[PDB]
Order: structure tokens, then C-alpha cells, then sequence
RNA sequence: UUAGCUAGUAGGUGGGGUAACGGCUCACCUAGGCGACGAUCCCUAGCUGGUCUGAGAGGAUGACCAGCCACACUGGAACU
RNA sequence: UACCCGCAGAAGAAGCACCGGCUAACUCCGUGCCAGCAGCCGCGGUAAUACGGAGGGUGCAAGCGUUAAUCGGAAUUACUGGGCGUAAAGCGCACGCAGGCGGUUUGUUAAGUCAGAUGUGAAAUCCCCGGGCUCAACCUGGGAACUGCAUCUGAUACUGG
């Protein structure tokens, strides 16, 4: 179904993440539909790292896109820091 | 003030009723860095006798060519027997790329960013003619303006 | 991933001073050096068209101790690199980091600069990069770290190249024992008679 | 045979340019009035008249500097037997900028450098060296 | 507005139906010489108005058959 | 050497 | 050093058929269909985003990554 | 785990190929068209820097050479950018369909072409400016690029009807 998740790119020891959205039939990196945002876990966290867009977020969950719990924290506190 | 440069040497014989006699042929180019280009050509027994008639020619058969700053005004095709020259001026600070025959010619005029390639033949010395050809036909923006009349941008 | 022959047998082969030493000692006092190493090195050689190309460009590798692996990676980024190329490629020379802590003296020679960077004893902007082959940004200051000021391979060398003549783009602080890349460098501004149109053209076939 | 009146045309004016020609004559046509025009307005001749009217007769006057060809070498690009054609970016330039290339286009016959005001395409006519 | 299409009908034999061929210029990738390229289509003729050599108007509909995807707009011109 | 002529048959490649 | 190929083949009516249009299938009717802009036959091959080479135009190729199609001992069939 | 503190002492850590020309570096001895060498040119039957060895040097580097394969060099299938009097090549000649191409003047169509705009050309790769991993490789932000295709509005000089 239509959700929301994400996709490990990066080298090996050093994770980063694509918040993509995709069918749940493909794999991590398999098929999306459109790029959305990105993730850094192993970012420093004085600087950028982390930057999505809320417009494009109310559009695909309003017509009933499924969020993981991972993705779901980064929802949480994007309101809390801005 | 005059800068020089050999070429080739190649040793050529002579037959006779005895057997065969050798000799050598040398060319040489000379010029003073600013646009003029002079070649010569030499046949004598020894070969530091042969260069030094090459250079005794090159004192006179000497012309003159505009240059842009160091390099081209524009392409410019060059034809010969066998040697299909093709000159390209370039940006500042490419160097010399071109055959050891060309850069015998280019150096000695003061030029520094050609593009330079040789269809055909490989013999130097055919390569070198129409190269010094190809710049007395090359001309200038001033004398096409001299040609056209105007004192706009084109010059 | 060094040399490990002698220094001055270089420049035998050369017949060019390289700073391969300090400078106390003269160059003709320890080697002829018009004569190239072996058997027949008052011979004069003869010297092509090919010569003149590797010539300069080995006169080149042996200042800085790059490898050709290295050498041809600075030549992958000076052609991408817009304007001259023997320009950005001096950017390339002169900005490595062994080279800055030699040009402002806490090293005597190469060799002993090379080692001060890569057996921790460079601090940049605070932080300690123990490989010679860092490019300097602009605008920077280097120091001397805390433990490293008691050595007196940095007592010995702040007095040689007070003696020769510094570079303009560096600010040399001896008594904090630290330093300032402040701008690049320039053609004028090196040696002249180095002539880096030479060795682009052998890597330009 | 006469199927490209402009290499045709072309033809006439290389020869008796280097051959000391102090005047030619040529077929006229709507089109060989709209090249000579631009001819004469770019320094390469010097004027054209028509003569006859059932019978179009162009006449082209030759120029020279002193007794040395002006127009040294030009070159026919397009053909019958292969058009070309380039966009308002891909116009070529003769001699880095020194010669002109006449291109037709809708708002009529100019030049390259005519046509960077004018910012269309069309069909190259010949390199005027 | 719609897509549509235009030529002339090469065969006119069958029923309920026409062969249109279509031609077109194609610059060639390598060489650029413009090229006559003939597309032949099969066109649904309701009530066969259409004879031999016509230009005429085609349109876009459904597949009708195994070979067939156009069908009739109008005649242009007839028997000349 | 006609462009004509290679539309129907191109360069032969050994 | 492959020039003619094709009878469910090409089109139409009606019935049947699938989730959907349709020779997809059946009886009947018509003799057309395709093809020197390469039909048909034979051999070889997964394709593409790309990689590499090259000043460029081009050239060679499709491993790792991603997209799609096909396949799951060989062949055939249907259920769910 | 990376990282960092502390200890000991240069202590634990350099080889391969080449050296007649192409192509960077020269002498000596042994061998005697034999042995061998070799990518090409071709070296060696009594003085071989080319064989074998030694001395010395050069080019690379924790890698170095060789073999096989692809492109470049090769403008050596030449669109860019080749030729056909004698180097390979103009059918022995002629008619002629299909095909290609076509004088000049005006009107029209806007087909080809050109201008503008929309949609699209997945991401990754490459390119531009950045950021991060001590550096680099590598990862990554945005932009450019993807010279493509479709549609619409235009211009009418040229080509086509
Ligand atoms: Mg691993
Ligand atoms: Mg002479
Ligand atoms: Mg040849
Ligand atoms: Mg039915
Ligand atoms: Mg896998
Ligand atoms: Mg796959
Ligand atoms: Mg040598
Ligand atoms: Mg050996
Ligand atoms: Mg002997
Ligand atoms: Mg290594
Ligand atoms: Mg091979
Ligand atoms: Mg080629
Ligand atoms: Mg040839
Ligand atoms: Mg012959
Ligand atoms: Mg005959
Ligand atoms: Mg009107
Ligand atoms: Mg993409
Ligand atoms: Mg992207
Ligand atoms: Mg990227
Ligand atoms: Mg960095
Ligand atoms: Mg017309």
C-alpha cells in the first residue's frame, strides 16, 4: 500500500537514511514514487541533517498513506524545535 | 635574441660509379618569439656542417604573422602533399600540444595555446610548410576591417 | 610511499638546489654538482624533446615527496579546475599541509617538516591532522600543540628561516608557535623559473 | 543542373574573384537579391544592379585591396541533397567570429550576429570566409 | 484539439474498413537527410465512402479488431 | 561519398 | 549465398468468452492481408537508466546499483 | 568499536621491472649466427652498452611486471572528416520504373524548419557550488544537465503541398 518509510543509503559503518514513499511490496531501496526528505543518525546535530517538508507530507496522508514508527518520530519533533 | 631549434637529421646517399656517397640533410627553424618565423634547409658532408647551412638560410625567408596575445586569431585549415594541417587557438594557459615538428614552429614564434593536429602524412618536413602557409593566409581583424571598413566591435 | 635514498644524489641528477637541506652547510661543499651519479657523470648527456617534459617534472615530485598515483589525482583536479592550470596546480603544491609548516620554518628540511606533521604535532584550528597531504583552506591558523613545544626540533628551526627570506601570504608567530594561511598564492609569488607548462604537457597526451 | 542557383551563384563569384574579374553577371532571382544585398551592407562588394525583366539579369561589382581577393574562400553549407539547419544557440561562427554566416529566416536574410537581436533559426546559406 | 491525424487511402477492398497510409519526414540520426517514412494504418470506414488515392481525416478511438485503432473523421477529397 | 547513398546502405564496419 | 509469405490467415455478421476492447473462440460471408521503407526464414542476444573509451561526433558493452520483462529439473494443464 | 591517554626504543615494517632506438639510464667480462634474446626495427661466427653475468643508474612503489580483452591513436568504412588517369576502386554501353533532386513570379497552406510556453524525460551516475567522515577514496544537500518526445500559440525568408 501507499506509506511512508525509509531507504539506507550510505556506506557501510555510516547509515543515512531517504524518507521516500513506497509501495510495501518493494524493498528498501526499491521502488518509490517521490523523494520527500532526508535523515542523518550520525549527524553531528549542531548544523543540518535533517529537513523535510510538511506540504508534501499533508498531501499523501490525507489521502490515507501509512506512517512506520521510525518516520513517525521525525513528525513528532518538527514541531517541537520549530 | 634569436631563438633556434633542429628538427630532423636524416642521412641520404648519392650513387655513383665507385659505390654510394652519403650526405646529410637537416632542417631548422629559428624566430625571435614575437611573430616571426624563419626555416631553412641544409645539405653538406658533416652534419655540424649540414645544420649550419640550415641556419644560414634561415637568417633571410623570414615573414611576418599577427598574433592575438600569444596565440591564434582563428582556425585555420593547412594543406600540403600529405600533411592535413588543423590549427585551433585556446583558452590561456593550455600549453603546446602538437607533434615535435609543430612545436619547433609554434615556440620560436612566441605562441602558447594552440590546438594542433596532423592528418595524413608524417613526414616532418611536409608538415612544416604548410604550417608556415597556413599563418601567411591567416589574417587579422584589423585587415578585414581594412577590407570591410568599419571601426565597430569586430575589431 | 616515500624515498628513502639520498637527498643531495637528487639533486646530482638534477643539477638544481631543492631545499633538500637547511642551508648552514653550502651545496658544492658536500657533492660535485654538475655531475649526475655513476660512472660517467662528467659526460654531458643529451637531452630530447621527451627529456625536457620528465625532467621537469621529476625536478617537481622530488621537492614535495608525491608519488605518481598522487601526482596524476593533482592532475585530475587541476584540469577540472577552472582558470590556468599550472596555476591551480601550484594551489594544489603549495596548499598541502607538510609544505606550510616547512615554508614557515618549524621544520629546517622537508623531510623533518613531513615528520612533525605526520607523528602529532600539527594542530589546525585546533585540531590535529597527522597526514602531510591535507589541503590548506583559506583563512586558517595553524599552532603547535601543547606537548610538541618542549621538542627541540622546533627550537632548532625557528632560527634558520629567519634567516632566509619568508613568504608574504604566511604570518609566522615564533614565540605562540603557531601560524596563518591567510590567502592563495599566486605565479609571481613562487619560484619562476619552474616551469609547470612542461609537465602538464606529458600528461596532456 | 541548375538545381542550386546559390552554389551557382557562389560559383561565379570565387572565380572572377581570383582571377583579376573587375565585374560579373549572373541570373537574377528573388532570392540571389536578398544575399548580394546583405553582401553589399557587410563590406564584401561593392553594388548589384537588375537588368531586364522577362530576362532577370543580376550584375555584381568586384572588390580588391591591391589586386588581393577580399573574399578569400566561402563555402556552400546547405544543399539540395542535405539541408541543414541549427537553433538560435547553435548558430556556427566562420573563423571564431571574423566571417559571417548568412542565415534566412522568417523576419528575413542576416547574419549570425544580426541574429542574436533577433534570437531565431533557420536554414545556414554559406559561410562567408 | 484532439489528436488527429492525416493522409490518403492506399486499398479500399475490405468492408467496414480502409487501409490509410501515413507519411512523414524524419531528420536521420546520423546523416539528417529528411526521409519519407510510410506508416500504414487500418482506419474503420462506416458505410465505405472512401475509393482509391482519397485525403481524408483520421482520429483516435478504441481497438475494433485485431489490427485496427483509427477510425473516419470526414473526406477531404474524393475521386479527382 | 554521397550521403544519398549511404541511406540505403551505411558504412560496412570490418 | 533468405523474395514471396499467410486459410483463423485479413475483414464483416451473429453466438460464446474474460475484470476490460478484440479471431480471444465458433458457424457463416468476403478474398483479401503482409512485403524491397526488408515480409518471411536462419543465426545470435534479456532490454534500459548507465559504465568505459573519445576534443567532440561516434564507438564497444549491459558485472556490482536501480527499473522492467522472462524463467524456477524438462514438457503440458487447471484449481485456489 | 572509531577516538583518546600512557609506556619503550629507530627499535616491528621495500621490492620489482628496465637500461640499442622508439622510451628515462653506460661501462666491463664471458659466449661465438651456437646458445639465447625479441612488441616493432632486427641483435650475436672473435671489440655484443641488444645474449649471460657483474658494477652502476633509471622508472615505479606495498606493490611491480606479463598475458588476454575493449576503445583511442586509426581521418584505417572518413556524417563531422577519405578516395576511384597510372597506388585497391567509374559497371562494356544505353534505355527506363520505383527512389532522390529540381528554373523563375505571385497567392495560399503552415507540412518540414525556427521562436515561445506547458506537460514529461524515476532515482542513482557524470557536471557546478557546498556539507560530513582527522584527510582522501567514499557518502550527501540543492542546482545544472538529461541536447528527448507530445501538445498549444506564433512568425512566412527557404524547402514541401
Ligand atoms: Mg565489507
Ligand atoms: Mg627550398
Ligand atoms: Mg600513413
Ligand atoms: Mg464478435
Ligand atoms: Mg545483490
Ligand atoms: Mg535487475
Ligand atoms: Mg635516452
Ligand atoms: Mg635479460
Ligand atoms: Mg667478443
Ligand atoms: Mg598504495
Ligand atoms: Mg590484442
Ligand atoms: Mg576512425
Ligand atoms: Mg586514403
Ligand atoms: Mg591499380
Ligand atoms: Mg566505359
Ligand atoms: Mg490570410
Ligand atoms: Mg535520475
Ligand atoms: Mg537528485
Ligand atoms: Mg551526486
Ligand atoms: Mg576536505
Ligand atoms: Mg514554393
Amino acid at each position: 500500500m501507499v506509506t511512508i518509510r525509509l531507504a539506507r543509503h550510505g556506506a557501510k559503518k555510516r547509515p543515512f537514511y531517504q524518507v521516500v514513499v513506497a509501495d510495501s511490496r518493494n524493498a528498501r531501496n526499491g521502488r518509490f514514487i517521490e523523494r520527500v526528505g532526508f535523515f542523518n543518525p550520525i549527524a553531528s546535530e549542531k548544523e543540518e541533517g535533517t529537513r523535510l517538508d510538511l506540504d508534501r507530507i499533508a498531501h499523501w496522508v490525507g489521502q490515507g498513506a501509512t506512517i512506520s514508527d521510525r518516520v513517525a518520530a521525525l513528525i513528532k519533533e518538527v514541531n517541537k524545535a520549530a | 635574441e634569436l631563438q633556434e631549434k633542429l628538427i630532423a637529421v636524416n642521412r641520404v646517399s648519392k650513387t655513383v660509379k665507385g659505390g654510394r656517397i652519403f650526405s646529410f640533410t637537416a632542417l631548422t627553424v629559428v624566430g625571435d618569439g614575437n611573430g616571426r618565423v624563419g626555416f631553412g634547409y641544409g645539405k653538406a658532408r658533416e652534419v655540424p656542417a649540414a645544420i649550419q647551412k640550415a641556419m644560414e638560410k634561415a637568417r633571410r625567408n623570414m615573414i611576418n604573422v599577427a598574433l592575438n596575445n600569444g596565440t591564434l586569431q582563428h582556425p585555420v585549415k593547412g594543406v600540403h602533399t600529405g600533411s592535413r594541417v588543423f590549427m585551433q587557438p585556446a583558452s590561456e594557459g593550455t600549453g603546446i600540444i602538437a607533434g615535435g615538428a609543430m612545436r619547433a614552429v609554434l615556440e620560436v614564434a612566441g605562441v602558447h595555446n594552440v590546438l594542433a593536429k596532423a592528418y595524413g602524412s608524417t613526414n616532418p618536413i611536409n608538415v612544416v610548410r604548410a604550417t608556415i602557409d597556413g599563418l601567411e593566409n591567416m589574417n587579422s581583424p584589423e585587415m578585414v576591417a581594412a577590407k570591410r571598413g568599419k571601426s565597430v566591435e569586430e575589431i | 610511499a616515500r624515498y628513502l635514498g639520498p637527498k643531495l644524489k637528487l639533486s646530482r641528477r638534477e643539477g638544481t638546489d631543492l631545499f633538500l637541506k637547511s642551508g648552514v652547510r653550502a651545496i658544492d661543499t658536500k657533492c660535485k654538482i654538475e655531475q649526475a651519479p655513476g660512472q660517467h657523470g662528467a659526460r654531458k648527456p643529451r637531452l630530447s624533446d621527451y627529456g625536457v617534459q620528465l625532467r621537469e617534472k621529476q625536478k617537481v615530485r622530488r621537492i614535495y615527496g608525491v608519488l605518481e598515483r598522487q601526482f596524476r589525482n593533482y592532475y585530475k583536479e587541476a584540469a577540472r579546475l577552472k582558470g590556468n592550470t599550472g596555476e591551480n596546480l601550484l594551489a594544489l603544491l603549495e596548499g598541502r599541509l607538510d609544505n606550510v609548516v616547512y615554508r614557515m620554518g618549524f621544520g629546517a628540511t622537508r623531510a623533518e617538516a613531513r615528520q612533525l606533521v605526520s607523528h602529532k604535532a600539527i594542530m589546525v584550528n585546533g585540531r590535529v591532522v597527522n597526514i602531510a597531504s591535507y589541503q590548506v583552506s583559506p583563512n586558517d591558523v595553524v599552532s603547535i600543540r601543547e606537548k610538541a613545544k618542549k621538542q627541540s626540533r622546533v627550537k632548532a628551526a625557528l632560527e634558520l628561516a629567519e634567516q632566509r627570506e619568508k613568504p608574504t601570504w604566511l604570518e609566522v608567530d615564533a614565540g605562540k608557535m603557531e601560524g596563518t594561511f591567510k590567502r592563495k598564492p599566486e605565479r609571481s609569488d613562487l619560484s619562476a623559473d619552474i616551469n609547470e607548462h612542461l609537465i602538464v604537457e606529458l600528461y596532456s597526451k | 543542373s541548375m538545381q542550386d542557383p546559390i552554389a551557382d551563384m557562389l560559383t561565379r563569384i570565387r572565380n572572377g574573384q581570383a582571377a583579376n574579374k573587375a565585374a560579373v553577371t549572373m541570373p537574377s532571382s528573388k532570392l540571389k537579391v536578398a544575399i548580394a544585398n546583405v553582401l553589399k551592407e557587410e563590406g564584401f562588394i561593392e553594388d548589384f544592379k537588375v537588368e531586364g525583366d522577362t530576362k532577370p539579369e543580376l550584375e555584381l561589382t568586384l572588390k580588391y585591396f591591391q589586386g588581393k581577393a577580399v573574399v578569400e574562400s566561402i563555402q556552400r553549407v546547405s544543399r539540395p541533397g542535405l539541408r541543414i539547419y541549427k537553433r538560435k544557440d547553435e548558430l556556427p561562427k566562420v573563423m571564431a567570429g571574423l566571417g559571417i554566416a548568412v542565415v534566412s529566416t522568417s523576419k528575413g536574410v542576416m547574419t549570425d550576429r544580426a541574429a542574436r537581436q533577433a534570437g531565431l533559426g533557420g536554414e545556414i546559406i554559406c559561410y562567408v570566409a | 484539439k484532439i489528436r488527429t491525424l492525416q493522409g490518403r487511402v492506399v486499398s479500399d477492398k475490405m468492408e467496414k474498413s480502409i487501409v490509410v497510409a501515413i507519411e512523414r519526414f524524419v531528420k536521420h540520426p546520423i546523416y539528417g537527410k529528411f526521409i519519407k517514412r510510410t506508416t500504414k494504418l487500418h482506419v474503420h470506414d462506416e458505410n465505405n465512402e472512401c475509393g482509391i488515392g482519397d485525403v481524408v481525416e483520421i482520429r483516435e478511438c478504441r481497438p475494433l479488431s485485431k489490427t485496427k485503432s483509427w477510425t473516419l473523421v470526414r473526406v477531404v477529397e474524393k475521386a479527382v | 561519398a554521397t550521403v544519398n547513398q549511404l541511406v540505403r546502405k551505411p558504412r560496412a564496419r570490418k
